């Protein structure tokens, strides 16, 4: 629970949001894991990147094997036929035709395998980077470890590959408000320390930027930056002060 | 040039995404960025004033918000002037599109060489199949036709291999472009010199 | 070719004409002394669009580049060729089968094959305003999935056994090309060791081998789907078993 | 053509490679630009803070 609170505080949302919504988040997690298990256990495969590798390798091997029955210009594609059916000084040319053809075949196959291996090397370096940055730590590169703000990631094995389950945070239902840059209280202009000013229509509040939780504008959520005649869009309001009520 | 090549089997397929659709994609990205900050690459676009978004971004490089709101006219003027200078730098003889031009030049040279290879004897008595076929009997013309076949097949092999390597390079550059689009546009970055030169 | 009427001004000593690729694109008639052009009729390849034999057994042919007048025999001239066997509608949906130049085709209402112009997405404008901000109020955890290939199958080839067979004169002839087999074997061994290094550096990033506690008290979250089960002979979790049975 | 049929599976290999390159180019464009499912329009007012 405290690790999840660290990972929330990592993406801007405070800890109390998790500590007061733990059952709901646990239920959403379990539901998402169930959805994943279902989405995999169906005719919908989505494992195309791990199947194309196998298909391409099998096809290259099958082509290289099938090209062992091509004349290339000789009288037959069976060396024993070329040998028993002819004398050496005339079978030389036919055997050389076959040898040139098969050299060409082997060379083409080796070159295509080299290129495929370079591509797989690039993909494996990308996967190593994702495992180092997404699994072993929270990330801030956008859309690198999922879709949304990244919470964590779990890896799983797969034949000739790897499968990442990215657990991410998505804001769901929003609401409109009338914001403002600053608030001129007594000539001074109170800018917000770590949030944004909003208003339900009558009163002003300061909240965070990712989860609507409004508070009262004290002198701990805001800081002054001089007179209030230079900001473009400031509004008049009263910035409460918590000291004077108790001391007086 | 185009049809001159086309007349030898070489074709050119058209892209699946027309240019107007790409323009609409970039227009959508730009409008989402200027109207909703970065909240449209992680969910649904949440509108927000633009000065406050620029202040959210100033606060992201360790500079308090109160330096934007008190210097908003100056920053607006500097941004407009920078865009004007970008125009004046592109709207002249200053040819800086080398990356997009070398690709076209290299593909054009590859195709020109491939189509020019059709005019070499490679050992045979000619370079036109119809000529050899019309002035030689088949049982003798087979050797000439076969020399020509081997030569042309070798040249086509070389062309295909060059295309494979160029396509791998372009794939790498396109992955880099997609990463820059996903980390510089749909959100502010903090990787030094990844999305500019300076504090992004 | 297609002998049409010329527009080039031959000097009165020239016979042929040539392009920038050295092939005759003009001729002088040896009887009436007239200049004619030549345009070939080698016109494009043929594609067939099929919604899958499982769904239906009707197809739509696409001639990649013809003016739809030279086809032998519901013709629709698009920008990517000539489509025969599909009705053109004025709606716009997602792209199911790509034709090219912003044209797609789908099996849809009986039922037939339609060829619309693809759409980019559900258009919506944002309600931007100089003092209006939208703050979220509830959230959603989401578990995505990302597949990545890491390594392909290691292989190795013995040239003189593939190129030749159980023949010694063929090998004495292959001796005329001494270093080709050694080049090939070296390349393939490099590829193999590269694949092994790929797997090693993707997965082996932990120094120890940690162990999950026997009591699973994770604050509500349920990881019993991705954590290994001792019951299975191997130590693969449920999702890894669900993956190792979908790739042939 | 009959003489070329003695080199059975080279032309099919070349065609496969070239079609792979073509579909990979389409995939490149699709992965670079298509990163938004919606299509946002900008409002006719241009009060972008200046």
């Amino acid at each position: 629970a405290m690790q999840m609170a660290y990972r929330f505080n990592g993406i801007g949302v405070t800890q109390n949001v998790l500590y007061e919504n733990q059952k709901l988040i646990a239920n959403q997690f379990n539901s998402a894991i169930g959805k994943i298990q279902d989405s995999l256990s169906s005719t919908a495969s989505a494992l195309g990147k791990l199947q194309d590798v196998v298909n391409q390798n099998a096809q290259a091997l099958n082509t290289l094997v099938k090209q062992l029955s091509s004349n290339f210009g000789a009288i037959s594609s069976v060396l024993n036929d070329i040998l028993s059916r002819l004398d050496p000084p005339e079978a030389e040319v036919q055997i050389d035709r076959l040898i040139t053809g098969r050299l060409q075949s082997l060379q083409t196959y080796v070159t295509q395998q080299l290129i495929r291996a370079a591509e797989i090397r690039a993909s494996a370096n990308l996967a190593a980077t994702k495992m180092s940055e997404c699994v072993l730590g929270q990330s801030k590169r956008v859309d690198f470890c999922g879709k949304g703000y990244h919470l964590m990631s779990f890896p799983q094995s797969a034949p000739h590959g790897v499968v990442f389950l990215h657990v991410t945070y998505v804001p769901a239902q929003e609401k409109n408000f009338t914001t403002a840059p600053a608030i001129c209280h007594d000539g001074k202009a109170h800018f917000p320390r770590e949030g944004v000013f909003v208003s339900n229509g009558t009163h002003w509040f300061v909240t965070q930027r990712n989860f609507y939780e409004p508070q009262i504008i004290t002198t701990d959520n805001t800081f002054v930056s001089g007179n209030c005649d230079v900001v473009i869009g400031i509004v008049n309001n009263t910035v409460y002060d918590p000291l004077q009520p108790e001391l007086d | 040039l185009i049809c001159a090549q086309k007349f030898n089997g070489l074709t050119v397929l058209p892209p699946l995404l027309t240019d107007e659709m790409i323009a609409q994609y970039t227009s959508a990205l730009l409008a989402g960025t200027i109207t909703s900050g970065w909240t449209f690459g992680a969910g649904a676009a949440l509108q927000i004033p633009f000065a406050m978004q620029m202040a959210y971004r100033f606060n992201g490089i360790g500079v308090t918000q109160n330096v934007l709101y008190e210097n908003q006219k100056l920053i607006a003027n500097q941004f407009n002037s920078a865009i004007g200078k970008i125009q004046d730098s592109l709207s002249s003889t200053a040819s800086a599109l080398g990356k997009l031009q070398d690709v076209v030049n290299q593909n054009a040279q590859a195709l020109n060489t491939l189509v020019k290879q059709l005019s070499s004897n490679f050992g045979a008595i000619s370079s036109v199949l119809n000529d050899i076929l019309s002035r030689l009997d088949p049982p003798e013309a087979e050797v000439q036709i076969d020399r020509l076949i081997t030569g042309r097949l070798q040249s086509l092999q070389t062309y295909v291999t060059q295309q494979l390597i160029r396509a791998a390079e372009i794939r790498a550059s396109a992955n880099l472009a997609a990463t820059k689009m996903s980390e510089c546009v749909l959100g502010q970055s903090k990787r030094v010199d990844f999305c500019g030169k300076g504090y992004h | 070719g297609v002998l049409t009427e010329s527009n080039k001004k031959f000097l009165p000593f020239q016979q042929f004409g040539r392009d920038i690729a050295d092939t005759t694109d003009a001729v002088r008639d040896p009887q009436t002394l007239e200049i004619l052009d030549i345009t070939p009729c080698s016109f494009g390849g043929v594609s067939v669009i099929t919604p899958g034999t499982n769904t239906s057994n009707q197809v739509a042919v696409l001639y990649q580049d013809v003016n739809c007048t030279e086809v032998p025999v519901n013709v629709f001239q698009t920008r990517a060729g000539c489509l025969i066997g599909a009705e053109h509608v004025n709606n716009s949906y997602e792209c199911d089968i790509p034709i090219g130049a912003g044209i797609c085709a789908s099996y849809q209402t009986s039922q037939s094959i339609i060829a619309y112009t693809m759409s980019l997405g559900a258009e919506n404008s944002v309600a931007y305003s100089n003092n209006s901000i939208a703050i979220p109020t509830n959230f959603t955890i989401s578990v995505t999935t990302e597949i990545l290939p890491v390594s392909m199958t290691k292989t190795s080839v013995d040239c003189t056994m593939y190129i030749c067979g159980d023949s010694t004169e063929c090998s004495n002839l292959l001796l005329q090309y001494g270093s080709f087999c050694t080049q090939l074997n070296r390349a393939l061994t490099g590829i193999a060791v590269e694949q092994d290094k790929n797997t090693q550096e993707v997965f082996a990033q932990v120094k120890q081998i940690y162990k999950t506690p026997p009591i699973k008290d994770f604050g509500g979250f349920n990881f019993s789907q991705i954590l290994p089960d001792p019951s299975k002979p191997s130590k693969r979790s449920f999702i890894e078993d669900l993956l190792f049975n979908k790739v042939t």
